[PDB]
């Protein structure tokens, strides 16, 4: 049996420059190389990428954020390349201490650089959101990607900006560092009682597990009906074929209800968005309204005592 | 036999079941013998249980050491 | 605002969780309503509407404006299938199989089913045809893997029924779609790539045997393929898995059939 | 009853066991031999959880908990009231999941489609069996498995994680978490892209796959394609679950200490183990 | 009350009877388990006390 | 007279009558059981 | 089949062996499943034996009382 | 009660009998497990207390 | 005549009669078992 | 004559008779085993 | 009880016998586990 | 109030009756469980105290 | 080893199969008795 | 070519092949049982 997991023979020809409605092509670059390695799985063509005003804004801000964290990491190793190599995962760019509160008077070396890098990150992420919206608009498409990204941005903003302001301290944002931000996560859980007893934390976990579930389900279904041209979904929405029917009937005979080629993607987008939506709500309530979630669960019929 | 739904199997599997059957004849007879012997021993053990052997009780007839 | 209650133990944590329960109920209703746009209303096995339609009512219709002047599709709408189905019901009660009356693969019922789509090729974004043979495409060449052109094609019974002539590719998508496989009748058939196992010396087709290669629905025009005939070819090739099961030389199938 | 198009697909055959004994439908549900089995197992398991609720003394659904046998019972049986109900419910759940997978095989098979779906469900079944069967058997007792309670198996997760300090430092754990986050990201992007193509700016024509490739190439510069995105989704989910099963099978079995102590090896590697400065030293 | 029979020109008997059987069994199991949960009306424990079993 | 399931008036009356006979039989058995339990041990 | 020495049995016993065979197909499959499961559990138990779980040994994750 | 037989002009015997067999076996297993769970009526433990197996 | 399964009146009566014979046989075995258990150890 | 499986009356009787012979053989072996276990160690 | 034989004009013998074999083996294994669980009637202790 | 009957030219009787049955059963279970939860109006405990079953 | 089959041109299958069944059952009962005799491997304990 | 029994070469080969299939099935079940017992409690 051929499982359709990897292409067994590849083809290529002229590069596709893409559709040309309401798009300024002065900003679109030239097509890049073809990758035979990427071609065994999906498309082999790289580029062209669109480079606009927001593209340059986002590139500048993100590059400076990454560079600022890197320069702090180099300082923190004593400028030693070997120490930088060995402690790359242990370095950290840590926010101001609690006694500064929300003030921008923290010296350069316990959190002025954190504030600078955070400003760069803010500009980069919001520029990228605007760029997503405008790239969708230029082609006459819907703005669904912008709103899903907005959900992700909501969680990010709560973690780094809104919750520190509500608690009145920059010390409660997330440090820039691999193991350091993992320890921030663990210590956030320890300080507020179990986050396991945060109901919105549980909902967020439910929707992350549901994302993995639904997307295994959908990938498997589409690969199983790809023998009828099932992977061509816009056309199956346009003109229903036997792949769509067989998929619907499989799920109807399995669990009693099914979806449409169109509607399974509404399920998918909402399942993925609810993760960060409920996560942001839970983190915002965490500490501002409840500071011991296990006791809250005891009070709300969740924990035995 | 009017059933005529078992006759459709191939002759090789007919042979197969024929000799599976030969062996279960042989050792079903052997099993009947063994388990009837155990039931006889069990009957005598029950009769021994219900009698007051278990209270007044004989010494060993032979030394065995 | 830590820990003051409006009533009982009810605080912003509780208000948020109950608001989310209500929102989730509404969202589930909306999602199912969107998913009731194909296949409804429900019907008895004899075609008449069922007494069932469900707790969820049908949504209001919406219109897709098809590209390239193909028209409009508005859903939900009146769905018939514009073709006759050659099946006869097994029982008088419901929930029982309908057995094929003639040849199952080939009246097109069961796993060999197909759908009356538009007898037109699907188009790419620029208006040309989407799927196209290698010779008709300019600049395309087999780029990696075992080039299947020139290999014999073996069926599920370990006969060779033809051999590969050309590849049909999908232009924007840059991937092979059909094997043009030509028989010593001389006519050509189309083979979906996901139904063929391309080996070093041989193109194996588990679905079909030699005697069924001739029956594959041929293509109206010889450089293009329409949606209808793609269903037709795909449905027959796929229904070959059950309906050509007897004719197949599989070790495990013969294993189990001899035991059974 | 039936979808507008369902009748031409309701044909006999394509089933593993039992001919046409159970080759019928009950409403929309296809029954089959394994459907009979899975209904039996699911019903019995839910009943036994209710009987656990009765024995324990609560009717609060969030407080009902079915604990596995304690550590002293080892891998043997326990009284129903203090660990045996958990064992019967575990057998019922395993049977229900396996019968569900085999029933899915039968349905995939009547419809003439590939078996990717029972494939992918087998991965989740194996992760569950790792947590409930493989690791506790390899590790000595049924008491290392998790209880069947809504908020009490979270206690099991927390205790097991903190037995080894911050569980974030398990490396297979990090790989699994990265796969899960990438999976959610890909799902959001895919759903959004297809919906935005099918539902364009409002009243103008429906989009094409070319528009999807154009949008995403404008965004980041490499579109993967429809077949690519579905492959990547299946593989991301399956890799996440596989690395979860791995990170938990190695925990408490070949690793017994704090996991940052595992990360300690890179730091002590010969050509930097002695340099002063930095975080380490 | 006399013309309640017209409910069967509204509902298909097969579906209604399946639903009714499921509902009745579930309700009976519900009430029996509720009775078994309370220290009184748990007829098992009550008998075990009556006949000096445990 | 609706006609959603396809039954006529006489069929409806016949089916409802046999249903109600079954329903009252079930109810009678339930009442006997309830009286037995009440006499054995009252809950009021 | 050329053996032609098993074909002399009466049709009733042919039916008999046919259904003895049906039942051993069914529950031989079931036995294969059960005993393969036990062999899997045994493999994991052996791997647990050979590892030093048995010396440094984790505390109970859940109370169970 | 005389004409209950017309239930078989409503229900297909095959499906009903499969469902009934499954239901009866599940109910029997239910009740046996409930009896085994209680310290009394767990006939195993009771006979082990009778014959001094512990 | 109402008909959903395809069976006629005589077929229905025959099948129901053999069912009920089986049902009462099952019930009799259950009653014997229940009396045996009750005598062995009452629950009332 | 329902004939869902297509068997006739005589075929049904023959198959049921051979089934029941097998069933009573199985039951007899079970009773012998149960008596052996009961004598070895009672559960009542 | 006399005409129970007509069950075989309802059910195909092959399927019924396969299902019955599977059921009987599974039930026997079940009961063995029940006996194995109790400290008495567990023969795998030694 | 006289022409409330026109609701049935708005709503399909089948769906309304199914929803109404589900709603009524759920509400009754709600109220019974609320009564059982409070130490008073938990008729079970009240009877058990009245006849001294503990 | 290949041509051991000709044993069946020496021995009548019916008699050989009866004898073999009897022998195998007797041997199994024998060994279950040797195991039962030793204090360990006597599973009938408890 | 002795033929005390009366069988020919092809009959002998067929009977021996089906015997050996049965013998290896028996042997496989025995090996599975032996491995199960050995894992449960070794004798070496
Ligand atoms: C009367 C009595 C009173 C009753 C009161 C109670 C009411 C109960 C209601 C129960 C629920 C009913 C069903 C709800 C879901 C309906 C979805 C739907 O209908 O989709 C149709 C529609 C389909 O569009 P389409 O047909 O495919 O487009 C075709 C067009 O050609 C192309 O169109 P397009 O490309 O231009 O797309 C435009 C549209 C389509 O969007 C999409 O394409 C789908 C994208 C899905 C992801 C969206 C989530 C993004 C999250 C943003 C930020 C999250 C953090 C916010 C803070 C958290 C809250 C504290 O975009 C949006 O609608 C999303 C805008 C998001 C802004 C959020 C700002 C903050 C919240 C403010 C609330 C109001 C929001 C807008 C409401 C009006 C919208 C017109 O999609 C939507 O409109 C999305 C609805 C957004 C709902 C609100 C989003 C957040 C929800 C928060 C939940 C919090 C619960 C409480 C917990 C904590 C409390 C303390
Ligand atoms: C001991 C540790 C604690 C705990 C502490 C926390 C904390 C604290 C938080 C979570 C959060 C989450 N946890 Mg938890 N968590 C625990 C146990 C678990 C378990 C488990 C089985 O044990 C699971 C499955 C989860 C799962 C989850 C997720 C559902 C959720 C995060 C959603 C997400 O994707 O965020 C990842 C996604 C984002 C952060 C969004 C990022 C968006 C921006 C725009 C990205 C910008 C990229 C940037 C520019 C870089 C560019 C790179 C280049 C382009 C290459 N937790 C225990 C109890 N968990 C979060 C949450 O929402 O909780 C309610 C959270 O804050
Ligand atoms: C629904 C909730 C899910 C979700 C959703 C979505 N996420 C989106 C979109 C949607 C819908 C987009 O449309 C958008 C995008 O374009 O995708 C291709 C985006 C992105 N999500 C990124 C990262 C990310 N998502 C995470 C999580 C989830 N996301 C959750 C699970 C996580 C973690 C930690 O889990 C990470 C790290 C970037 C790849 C990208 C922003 C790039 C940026 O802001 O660059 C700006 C920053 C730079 C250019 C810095 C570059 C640094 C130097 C140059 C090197
Ligand atoms: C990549 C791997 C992913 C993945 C994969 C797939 N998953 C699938 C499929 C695929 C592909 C299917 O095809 C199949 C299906 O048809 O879906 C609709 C299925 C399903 N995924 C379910 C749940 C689920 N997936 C999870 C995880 C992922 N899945 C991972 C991430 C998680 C968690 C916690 O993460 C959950 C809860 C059910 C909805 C459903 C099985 C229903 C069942 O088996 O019913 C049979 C069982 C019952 C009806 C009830 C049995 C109740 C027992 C007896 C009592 C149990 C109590 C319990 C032990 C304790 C409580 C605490
Ligand atoms: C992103 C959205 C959130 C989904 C995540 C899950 C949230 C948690 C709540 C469980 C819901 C899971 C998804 C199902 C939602 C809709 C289900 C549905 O439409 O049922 C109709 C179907 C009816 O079939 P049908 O819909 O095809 O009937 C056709 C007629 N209409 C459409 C009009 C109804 O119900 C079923 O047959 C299966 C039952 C589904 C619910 C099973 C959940 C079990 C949970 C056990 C907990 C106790
Ligand atoms: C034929 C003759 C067979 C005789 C004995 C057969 C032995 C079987 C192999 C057992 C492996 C072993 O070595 O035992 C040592 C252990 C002894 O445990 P222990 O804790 O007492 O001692 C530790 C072991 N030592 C010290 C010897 C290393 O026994 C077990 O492993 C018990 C496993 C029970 C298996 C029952 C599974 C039921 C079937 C369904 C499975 C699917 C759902 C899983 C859920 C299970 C219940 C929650
Ligand atoms: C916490 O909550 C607690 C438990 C404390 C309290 C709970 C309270 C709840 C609300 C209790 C709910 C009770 C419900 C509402 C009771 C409903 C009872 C009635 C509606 C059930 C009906 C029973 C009738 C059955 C037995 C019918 C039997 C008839 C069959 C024998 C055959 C008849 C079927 C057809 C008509 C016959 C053949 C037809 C021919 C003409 C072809
Ligand atoms: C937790 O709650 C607890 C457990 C405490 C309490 C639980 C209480 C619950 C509610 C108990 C529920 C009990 C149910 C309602 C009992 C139902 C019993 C009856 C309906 C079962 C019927 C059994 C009859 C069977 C045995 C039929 C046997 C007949 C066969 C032998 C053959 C007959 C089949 C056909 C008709 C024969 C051939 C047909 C020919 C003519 C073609
Ligand atoms: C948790 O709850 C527990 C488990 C503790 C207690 C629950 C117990 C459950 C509820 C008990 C359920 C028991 C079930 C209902 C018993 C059913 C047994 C079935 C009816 C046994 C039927 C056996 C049929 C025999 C095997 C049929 C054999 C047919 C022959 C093989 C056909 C050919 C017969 C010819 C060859 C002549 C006879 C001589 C030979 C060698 C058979
Ligand atoms: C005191 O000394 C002690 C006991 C401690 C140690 C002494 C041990 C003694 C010395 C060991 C002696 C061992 C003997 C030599 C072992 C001999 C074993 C015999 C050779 C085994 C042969 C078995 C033959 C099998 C059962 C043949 C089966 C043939 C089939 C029944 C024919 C058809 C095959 C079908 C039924 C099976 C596959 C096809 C289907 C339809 C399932
Ligand atoms: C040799 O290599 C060189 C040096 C050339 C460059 C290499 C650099 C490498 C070492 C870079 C390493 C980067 C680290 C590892 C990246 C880690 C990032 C961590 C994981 C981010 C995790 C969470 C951060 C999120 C939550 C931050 C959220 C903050 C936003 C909400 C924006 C905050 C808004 C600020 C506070 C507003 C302040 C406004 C102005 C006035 C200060
Ligand atoms: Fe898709």
């Amino acid at each position: 049996e051929y499982q359709n997991i990897f292409s067994q023979v590849q083809v290529r020809g002229p590069a596709d420059l893409g559709m040309t409605e309401d798009v300024n092509l002065a900003n679109r670059s030239g097509v890049g190389p073809f990758s035979t390695l990427l071609g065994w799985f999906g498309n082999a063509q790289l580029g062209p990428i669109y480079l606009g005003s927001l593209g340059v804004l986002s590139l500048f801000s993100g590059l400076m954020w990454f560079f600022t964290i890197g320069i702090w990491f180099w300082y923190q190793a004593g400028w030693n390349p070997a120490v930088f190599l060995r402690d790359l995962f242990f370095f950290s760019l840590e926010p101001p201490a609690p006694e500064y509160g929300l003030s921008f008077a923290a010296p350069l070396k316990e959190g002025g650089l954190w504030l600078i890098a955070s400003f760069f990150m803010f500009v980069a992420v919001w520029s990228w959101w605007g760029r997503t919206y405008l790239r969708a608009q230029a082609l006459g498409m819907g703005k669904h990607t912008a709103w899903a990204f907005l959900s992700a941005i909501w969680l990010w903003m709560v973690l780094g900006f809104i919750r520190p302001i509500l608690m009145g301290s920059w010390s409660e944002a997330v440090p820039y560092g691999i193991f350091s931000h993992l320890d921030w996560t663990n210590n956030f859980s320890l300080v507020h009682g179990n986050l396991f007893y945060n109901p919105f934390h549980g909902l967020s976990i439910a929707f992350l597990y549901g994302s993995a579930l639904l997307f295994a389900m959908h990938g498997a279904t589409i690969l199983a009906v790809s023998r009828f041209g099932g992977e061509r979904e816009l056309e199956q929405i346009a003109d229903r074929g036997t792949a769509a029917e067989r998929a619907a009937l499989f799920w109807r005979w399995t669990m009693g209800f099914n979806a449409t080629m169109e509607g399974i993607h509404r399920w998918a987008i909402w399942m993925a968005v609810l993760v960060t939506l409920t996560g942001g709500i839970g983190i915002l309530l965490s500490g501002t309204v409840v500071d011991n979630w296990y006791v809250w669960g005891q009070n709300h019929g969740m924990a035995p005592l | 036999t009017i059933f005529n739904d078992h006759l459709n199997t191939n002759p090789k599997t007919n042979l197969r079941l024929w000799v599976a059957f030969q062996m279960m004849k042989g050792a079903g007879w052997a099993g009947g013998v063994f388990f009837g012997t155990l039931l006889l021993i069990g009957f005598f053990r029950v009769v021994g249980r219900m009698l007051p052997i278990q209270e007044n009780q004989a010494p060993a007839p032979n030394i065995t050491g | 605002m830590v820990g003051v209650t409006a009533f009982g133990n009810f605080d912003l944590a509780s208000l948020a969780i109950y608001s989310f329960w209500i929102f989730l109920a509404g969202l589930i209703y909306y999602l199912q309503t969107e998913n009731m746009r194909e296949g409804y209303p429900l019907e008895n096995e004899d075609g008449t509407p069922a007494a069932n339609q469900g707790p969820f009512p049908l949504p209001k219709p919406k219109t897709f404006i098809l590209p390239h002047g193909r028209g409009t599709l508005t859903v939900p709408g009146p769905e018939s299938e514009d073709r006759p189905i050659a099946l006869a019901r097994t029982a008088v009660s419901e929930g029982f199989p309908h057995a094929p009356t003639g040849d199952p693969m080939k009246d097109g019922v069961g796993p060999a089913s197909w759908v009356a789509r538009r007898d037109l090729p699907e188009l790419d974004g620029h208006g040309h045809n989407k799927i196209k043979p290698m010779k008709a495409a300019a600049g395309f060449h087999v780029s990696a893997g075992k080039n299947p052109i020139g290999l014999p094609v073996r069926g599920c019974d370990l006969e060779i029924a033809g051999k590969v002539v050309d590849i049909w590719v999908d232009i924007p998508e840059q991937m092979a779609r059909f094997l043009e496989v030509e028989l010593k009748d001389g006519s050509t058939r189309l083979l979906p790539m996901q139904m063929v196992k391309v080996q070093s010396n041989r193109v194996h087709v588990n679905a079909l045997s030699s005697d069924l290669f001739a029956g594959i629905p041929t293509i109206k025009s010889p450089t293009e393929v329409t949606l209808l005939e793609e269903d037709k070819i795909c449905g027959y090739v796929a229904g070959g898995l059950m309906y050509a099961a007897p004719k197949r030389k599989s070790v495990v199938a013969a294993m189990l059939a001899e035991y059974a | 009853a039936l979808l507008s198009f369902e009748r031409k697909y309701r044909v006999p055959g394509g089933t593993l066991v039992g001919g046409n004994l159970f080759d019928f439908w009950v409403g929309p549900f296809y029954v089959g031999f394994f459907g009979v089995a899975t209904f039996f197992f699911a019903a019995l398991g839910i009943i036994l959880i209710a009987w656990s609720a009765v024995l324990q003394g609560t009717w609060n659904p969030q407080l009902i908990s079915v604990y596995p046998p304690a550590l002293e019972y080892g891998l043997g049986g326990a009284p129903l009231a203090k660990g045996g109900l958990w064992q019967i419910i575990t057998i019922c759940a395993t049977g229900a999941f396996v019968s569900w997978a085999l029933r899915e095989v039968e349905i995939c098979r009547k419809l003439g489609i590939g078996y990717h779906i029972p494939f992918a469900f087998a991965f989740a079944i194996l992760a569950y069996l790792t947590l409930v069967l493989f690791r506790p058997v390899m590790m000595g007792a049924w008491g290392y498995a998790f209880p069947y309670g809504i908020w009490t198996h979270l206690d099991w997760v927390s205790n097991t994680g903190y037995t080894y300090g911050n569980f974030h430092y398990n490396p297979a754990h990090m790989i699994a978490i990265s796969f899960f986050f990438t999976n959610a990201l890909a799902l959001a992007l895919h759903g959004a892209l297809v919906l935005s193509a099918a539902n364009p700016e409002k009243g103008k024509e429906m989009r094409t796959p070319d528009h999807e490739d154009t949008f995403f190439r404008d965004l980041v510069g490499y579109s993967i394609g429809t077949l690519g995105i579905h492959r990547l989704g299946l593989l991301l989910s399956l890799s996440a679950v596989f690395f979860s099963a791995l990170c938990m099978i190695i925990t408490g079995t070949i690793w017994f200490d704090q996991w940052v102590d595992w990360w300690q090896w890179w730091v002590k590697l010969p050509w930097w183990a002695n340099i002063p400065g930095g975080i380490n030293g | 009350m006399s013309k309640f029979y017209k409910i069967w020109m509204i509902f298909d008997p097969r579906r209604v009877f399946v639903a009714q059987g499921v509902f009745l069994f579930l309700l009976a199991v519900m009430i029996h388990l509720i009775l078994l949960s309370t220290p009184s009306y748990n007829w098992l424990e009550i008998s075990a006390a009556k006949y000096n079993r445990v | 007279d609706l006609g959603y399931t396809g039954l006529t008036d006489e069929q409806a009356q016949e089916l409802h009558s046999v249903y109600m006979s079954g329903l009252w039989l079930f109810s009678a058995v339930a009442i006997v059981a309830h009286l037995a339990v009440y006499i054995w041990r009252p809950w009021f």
